[PDB]
């Protein structure tokens, strides 16, 4: 568990939250 | 309102779990006794084996079946696995090698062709079954064996074979136990 | 052996109809809350005694009952298992599961996915097999037929709030559907060689002069309930490829008709229920394609087995490895597909041991979402989630709004939907990825090479689609794979449930359209093959990826 | 034009900023991989990362050019509504207004500025000058030229207090004169409503649209795991894959083309609309009319042209010509209506004698009410009544006289060769039958032949007599009508046919179908029309012809079309991309793996690059068929499917077979890489 992987893994997080949230709304 | 799922959950735990498999029990005790006790072979007193699970043969003078990955030791029920060694898995390549070498060492006048089952192990490694073509390839050998004919050893290769009802559902098999049981049999 | 293997396949979709239509009868009068022939006057009694009072229940009361009653099981086998040695019907005295183990079984037999990490013969006794494994089959089995049954409910419901009763469904079906059924099942296992007992494990004094402890216990009982429920919870290490579970060829097809039989019968009451046979006959229709075509594929590549038999001299390249000699290589394809199309879980060959192509189809069978005449309840609701995307991109293709026997779907369907869908595969492609980042996830691998990283995906992707299939080499028992794979089970099983139940809250509401000149017609080989297309389309772009990293890379090596 | 292209790429340019891209998550993903692949490339140009450093630049730029080419895609749809939009407000402008002191006509007027024009005002406009504002006519009558709103230069008839009274800001009137009230305040007006159609920042995604989205974001989670998940599984079986190719295939799978092209097709269906002569205020009704299976028509002003002209009057039996039209005129005298001032006009003609003053007559003028359906005059000692046939019946019962035997034959003559019969009677006598007969209006009837191709119902709802309702049907050619119906019996039909679950669409033009023109779920608003109905309608129709909704429903299907069939599409796209990706980004782990390799492309950097390209480019060359939709033909379900998938479903998966390839040679042969 590296930086990279462990920023990888944030971002891959952040966006997937990203989409549930758009998804669930309906901006 | 949790009083019916309570009753609910007891009343089908209680069925499904006692009376389902209590039914199943009585009735199979019943109607099927030799099959629910597991298809023992006895002779005397002592329990010679199953008529279903296969025993480990490896004398000169017995047919042999297909090797188990099985625990400790091959053919040891209490661990029932089989090899899972994928095809690209080289150890797989490996003991399919040393089985060939040993089986055609044993087996001198087959043909060198190995039948696929006896080389490659079974899925539960208890697996009493051998397809009648498997059974044939070993003859001579335990022909010179027991000094047995040829004729009567096919013949009794052919007496504790089972066929399927439809040739599609599965294959012809023999039973391993049973035929090597007959074979002390006749040797006495 | 091809016209062998089509042989097969056909006898076994034949008798598959024949015995299907009928249940599929039965089980539609209960869709529509009409008692069976000659058990109203028993029923009326057992709901008084029980407290069950006929009070309808609307998508938020039908869920909780589902859930509390899933919960309720899985506390009590959770118990059950870690209290194993202080029960009675211990024959060996052996002690209980571990707080993982227990969690994990627990978890696997509620879930209605019976992954196992242990060895039944060894681990569980008498008392978990008969009164904890048992118990959850018939009430897994009931829980998805139960949330099916509200979902077609809510399909053939006009304006209305409820989705009947799930105490009702739940009694109902595991009294007179699952109970009889499995009873016939398990009389039939026993007089061709299965196991029913409560006997002490039986010492064999073999010919040849070795001890042989051979293992026994109320075998048939579970086996039939575990064939029927499409649970695969085995007995033993050895699933269904054990002689004492699957004794002959004629028990095998009887197993494989069992896996198939709810689901088809599902199908066809849901066709009977809404008033079209088209409807269930195209959903059949669809699932039969995908899954003659899976067998065959499966089929061809064990017969092509492995090359390397043949350059060592043997008769053939048939692989047998992974085989039993009572079922061939076709059979044992068959089932393969069988198992891990309806996500049944019963194992009688080894996967970890097929061809690269062989075991990649069952995989990808279980990736897709089992949908193929998948699970007991769960693969018809799921194909219903598929119906509804492919009903969505249909009606938007030719300018109308999305409509499903006349039942419009919306934004908000929309979003139940597509979480629902995403559950599932989400809970691969994330598990996977956890176990092949951690040190304890990677170790489990028994085969190297691509084939190890196909044993880790194939056993999150079983366990997060409920199947419980598994290549059997990853060792599973470390308490890491243990709490990820409950995980990945538990999320599946309920997370897909929930927005399920939500959709038939949802369409309960809603009323239904006539058969107007505009409306798509759902059924025929045009949306047969849309279906199919949806299926396949969505099942491949989601895990091609994946897949070629494991068995296709292990097929071009 | 060369103008509103590069305007649309200044305004793409400028729609880069993440705020503006947070609203599509589709393409904000998009936006995040390239961010993230320039960073990499800027990092490891400097020498703060492994590998090649221009490969990642290129991938970057790509991917910053798909983003680029979404924008443009939604700018250049909206660069092209906003110019109609320009258009319209500048032909809003009004030169001024004069308002009179009192209601009645001949009063002081004097000049006032038309912004300062309110609600309640009364303006009068003379031949030449412009009308200021909306609103409907009180006093006069005349023909106003409305080509300043609908783009035609036919003139149409403006009578005050009748359905033709209404009268829309801007038009100019060149006959005679007019004075019209002022019941819209600044900023409501109608031209204002098409300004409100075609501006941003108000126009809501519509439910399928939601719903289109809420998919194309499932699938973008779908995507993004799997490509996230991609670099552990790789890095176990050997060399990890760089982030730079998991952003590529990640881009390529997501589905770009329609998520870039989505805003673009939506705000192009309502230029479209508008470019149809169709002003909707949301995309919502376009949508919903696509599934209208039953057309609801009004049989005066909506098939017929409207304003009936009286043509003779007959006599039924011991009743002179003169006594008849001397009554008739009496009676519609009090008619505001187009019908009495024909039946005047008709009477002028015939006679021309004598003048009339209520305070010479010193009787109330009793008016025409929908309800009644009848009119009249009460002289002294005398009742003088006028109507339809139902309504005079019962009137004529109701004072206990009888109806003659040959009024009834004349009058059923009358209907059958299809002029609404009218009916007067003093007292208790029936005078005798008007002929009231109208002019058809549009081709109609060649129209219907193919609006019904296409599963649409047309029933007319009338209320003239059974056998004139029966001729304008058969003239009209349209599938069922109505006779006697009142206000509540034509709502009632929509009750009826909106409980069957069968969407109702409304094409009407008077005020007494307003109501049920609010009921019905579509609808059509003709410009001839009242503003109780346009503002109650959700389209509002300018070339007043009943088949407009056809040019409806062919905008609202291809805007699903267009949806769906570009869904279709960017999955189908995905198979070939992967074919592009998979044996590329995974060359130097398993070799093995580019034997899967079947467009045979040149080399892995070479196969990721003519993905991106691809799927950069395939938003460009989509953007005309984003604009002008799916050519649909009119086609059953299952046939209109069988088309929409063998066109798309196979084309995403052969156009990007075929352009993959073709891209690899281009760069192949430029030697880029
Ligand atoms: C793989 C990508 C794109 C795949 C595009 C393939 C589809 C192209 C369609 C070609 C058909 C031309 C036939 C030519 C005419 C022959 C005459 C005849 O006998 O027609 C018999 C039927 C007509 O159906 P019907 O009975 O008439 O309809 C009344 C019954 N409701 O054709 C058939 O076999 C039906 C076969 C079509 C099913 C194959 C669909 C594949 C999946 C579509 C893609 C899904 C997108 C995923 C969504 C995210
Ligand atoms: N000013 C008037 N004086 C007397 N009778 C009138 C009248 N205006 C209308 N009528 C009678 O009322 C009948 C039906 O009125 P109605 O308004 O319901 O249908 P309509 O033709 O007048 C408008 P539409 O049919 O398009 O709804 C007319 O056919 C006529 O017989
Ligand atoms: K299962
Ligand atoms: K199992
Ligand atoms: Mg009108």
């Amino acid at each position: 568990m590296s930086a990279g992987v462990i920023t990888g893994v944030l971002l891959v997080f952040l966006l997937l939250g990203y989409l549930v949230y758009a998804l669930i709304n309906a901006e | 309102g949790l009083r019916p799922a309570l009753s609910t959950f007891i009343f089908l735990l209680l069925i499904t779990g006692g009376v389902y498999p209590l039914l199943t029990t009585v009735l199979g005790q019943w109607w099927f006794p030799w099959q629910a006790n597991g298809s023992l072979i006895r002779e005397g007193d002592t329990v010679r084996g199953s008529a279903l699970i296969g025993q480990n043969f490896t004398g000169n003078g017995y047919f042999h079946g297909r090797p188990s990955a099985t625990a400790e030791m091959p053919y040891n029920p209490q661990a029932s696995g089989g090899s899972n060694l994928a095809v690209s898995n080289p150890e797989l390549d490996k003991l399919i090698a040393a089985r060939v070498a040993a089986l055609r060492a044993a087996n001198p006048d087959a043909s060198a062709s190995v039948p696929v089952e006896l080389v490659t192990a079974s899925a539960s490694g208890l697996d009493n079954n051998i397809t009648p073509q498997a059974a044939a390839w070993q003859i001579p050998r335990v022909a010179k064996a027991r000094n047995l004919s040829v004729e009567q050893l096919t013949q009794l290769i052919a007496k504790y074979s089972q066929q399927p009802l439809v040739k599609y559902i599965g294959q012809p098999v023999v039973n391993i136990v049973e035929l090597n049981l007959a074979l002390d049999k006749l040797d006495e | 052996m091809a016209a062998q293997g089509f042989l097969l396949i056909a006898t076994f979709l034949l008798v598959l109809m024949v015995l299907a239509r009928p249940l599929g009868s039965g089980l539609a009068r209960l869709i529509n809350d009409i008692p069976l022939p000659g058990t109203t006057g028993v029923e009326r009694v057992l709901f008084r005694a029980l407290g069950v009072s006929d009070r309808e229940m609307n998508w938020k009361q039908y869920l909780c009952a589902i859930l509390g009653l899933n919960m309720l099981g899985l506390a009590v086998l959770f118990f059950m298992l870690l209290g194993q040695h202080y029960l009675p019907l211990n024959p060996q005295q052996l002690p209980g599961l571990s707080w993982d183990l227990a969690l994990n079984t627990a978890v696997s037999f509620v879930t209605n996915t019976n992954w196992r990490s242990y060895s039944g013969e060894t681990t569980l006794s008498y008392f978990s097999q008969m009164a904890g494994l048992t118990v959850q089959n018939f009430l897994s089995a009931a829980s998805g037929i139960a949330v099916i049954f509200a979902l077609i409910r809510a399909f053939t419901r006009q304006s209305m709030s409820t989705l009947g009763n799930a105490w009702v469904d739940l009694l109902r079906i595991t009294l007179w559907v699952l109970v009889p059924v499995a009873l016939l099942i398990a009389l039939f296992f026993i007089q061709q060689g299965a196991l029913q007992n409560f006997l002490p494990y039986q010492a064999v004094n073999t010919v040849e002069g070795a001890q042989q402890l051979l293992p026994m216990g109320p075998v048939a009982s579970q086996e039939a309930i575990k064939m029927l429920g499409t649970n695969g919870g085995g007995f033993f290490n050895a699933n269904s490829s054990h002689p004492f579970e699957n004794p002959t060829a004629l028990t095998n097809f009887v197993q494989m008709l069992a896996i198939f039989l709810i689901p088809t019968a599902l199908c066809f009451a849901f066709g009977e229920v809404m008033g079209d046979r088209r409807q269930g006959r195209m959903l059949l229709w669809a699932m039969s394609v995908i899954f003659v075509i899976c067998v065959g594929v499966v089929m061809w590549a064990e017969v092509q087995g492995n090359p390397h038999l043949l350059a060592l001299g043997t008769d053939s390249s048939i692989n047998m490895e992974g085989k039993e000699s009572r079922f061939g290589v076709l059979v044992s394809s068959l089932f393969a597909v069988v198992t891990t199309a309806a996500s049944c879980g019963a194992v009688i060959a080894m996967h970890d041991s097929f061809t690269a192509l062989g075991g990649m189809v069952p995989m990808w069978l279980m990736q897709i979402g089992e949908v193929v005449f998948g699970g007991v309840g769960s693969g018809l609701y799921g194909m219903m989630l598929f119906v509804l995307l492919a009903v969505f991109i249909a009606g938007l293709m030719i300018g109308r709004t999305p409509e499903y026997l006349g039942k419009k779907i919306d934004v908000r369907e929309m979003k139940l939907t597509a979480l629902a869908i995403l559950v599932t595969p989400t809970l691969v492609l994330m598990g996977a990825a956890l176990a092949m980042m951690t040190d304890a996830g990677r170790s489990a691998m028994l085969n190297p090479g691509p084939h190890g990283f196909s044993e880790v995906l194939y056993a999150v992707s079983s366990a997060a689609n409920n199947n419980g299939s598994a290549f059997a080499g990853l060792s599973a028992n470390s308490p890491f794979w243990n709490c990820l794979l409950a995980f990945c089970m538990f999320v599946g099983r309920f997370g897909v449930i929930i927005p399920v139940m939500a959709i038939a809250g949802s369409l309960v509401s809603k009323k239904s359209q006539a058969a107007s000149s505009g409306t798509l017609p759902t059924h025929g080989p045009l949306f047969v093959g849309l279906l199919i297309g949806t299926v396949l389309l969505v099942g491949a772009l989601t895990f091609i990826p994946a897949l070629a990293l494991g068995p296709v890379a292990e097929y071009l090596s | 034009e060369p103008t509103l292209v590069v305007q649309a790429l200044k305004e793409a340019v400028k729609k880069l900023n993440p705020q503006a891209q947070w609203r599509n998550p589709v393409m904000f993903i998009v936006w995040i991989g390239s961010l993230l692949t320039t960073c990499i490339s800027i990092a490891m140009a400097s020498g703060a990362m492994p590998g090649n450093a221009l490969f990642s630049a290129a991938i970057s730029g790509w991917l910053w050019i798909t983003v680029l080419f979404a924008n443009f895609a939604e700018a250049l749809a909206e660069g092209r509504s906003k110019a109609q939009a320009n258009s319209l407000k500048g032909v809003k402008k009004t030169a001024f207004a004069r308002k009179l002191r009192e209601p009645k006509y001949g009063a002081a007027a004097d000049k006032v500025p038309a912004d300062q024009l309110r609600k309640g005002d009364i303006v009068l406009v003379e031949a030449g000058d412009i009308i200021p504002c909306d609103g409907e006519v009180i006093e006069g009558g005349a023909s106003v030229d409305e080509s300043a709103i609908t783009g035609e230069a036919a003139p149409v008839i403006r009578e005050s207090g009748g359905d033709f009274a209404s009268v829309t800001g801007g038009t100019r009137i060149l006959s005679d004169w007019l004075v019209i009230e002022c019941s819209v305040n600044p900023g409501e007006t109608f031209l204002d409503r098409m300004i409100a159609m075609v501006e941003g920042a108000q126009r809501r995604k519509t439910p399928n649209e939601i719903a289109l989205t809420i998919l194309l974001i499932a699938l973008t989670i779908v995507f993004l795991l799997a490509t996230a998940t991609l670099w552990p599984f790789s890095a176990w079986g050997g060399n990890a894959v760089s982030v730079t190719v998991l952003v590529a295939l990640l881009v390529c799978l997501i589905p770009t083309t329609i998520g870039g092209l989505l805003s673009a097709i939506g705000v192009a269906g309502m230029s479209r609309m508008l470019g149809a002569n169709v002003i909707a205020t949301s995309g919502r009704a376009v949508e919903a009319a696509g599934d209208v299976d039953v057309l609801l028509l009004d049989k005066t002003g909506t098939i017929t042209l409207g304003n009936r002209q009286a043509s003779e009057f007959i006599p039924a039996q011991g009743v002179d010509e003169k006594t008849l039209a001397d009554a008739a005129q009496l009676a519609s005298l009090a008619d505001e209506t187009p019908e009495g001032r024909s039946i005047v006009i008709l009477a002028k003609q015939r006679f021309n004698l004598r003048e009339r003053d209520v305070q010479s007559l010193h009787a109330t003028f009793v008016p025409f009410t929908a309800q009644s359906r009848m009119s009249g005059i009460n002289i002294d000692n005398r009742m003088i009544r006028k109507g339809s046939v139902d309504a005079i019946r019962r009137h004529v019962e109701a004072n206990g006289g009888h109806f003659p035997t040959d009024v009834d034959q004349k009058v059923d003559q009358v209907a059958r060769q299809g002029a609404t019969p009218l009916v007067v009677v003093e007292g208790s006598r029936v005078l005798g039958v008007i002929a009231l007969k109208d002019i058809v209006k549009g081709g109609i009837k060649e129209r219907f032949a193919q609006l019904r191709k296409m599963g649409i119902k047309t029933v007319m709802i009338t209320g003239d007599n059974r056998l004139t309702a029966a001729a304008i049907a058969a003239e009209a050619g349209v599938d069922d009508f109505l006779a006697e119906a009142t206000p509540e019996a034509k709502l009632a039909l929509i009750r009826q046919y909106q409980a069957e679950g069968r969407l109702v669409a409304m094409t009407g033009d008077g005020t007494n179908d307003a109501p049920a023109l609010a009921q019905a779920d579509v609808a059509v608003a003709m410009n001839s029309g009242t503003q109780a109905a346009k503002e109650a309608g959700n389209m509002v129709d300018l070339d007043s012809n009943p088949t407009k909704l056809i040019e409806v429903v062919h905008i609202g299907k291809q805007m699903l079309m267009t949806r769906g069939s570009l869904t279709t599409f960017s999955i189908a796209n995905d198979v070939a991309k992967y074919f592009a990706i998979i044996p590329a980004a995974f060359a130097a782990t398993y070799p093995q793996l580019n034997a899967l390799n079947i467009m045979c492309l040149h080399s892995p950097d070479s196969a990721i690059l003519s993905a991106v390209i691809f799927n950069a480019l395939i938003i460009v060359f989509l953007i005309p068929l984003a604009l002008k939709g799916v050519s649909y033909k009119p086609l059953t379900a299952s046939a209109m499917l069988r088309r929409n998938l063998w066109i798309y479903g196979l084309g995403g998966l052969l156009v990007p077979f075929i352009g993959i390839k073709v891209i690899d040679l281009l760069l192949t042969v430029c030697g880029l890489v």
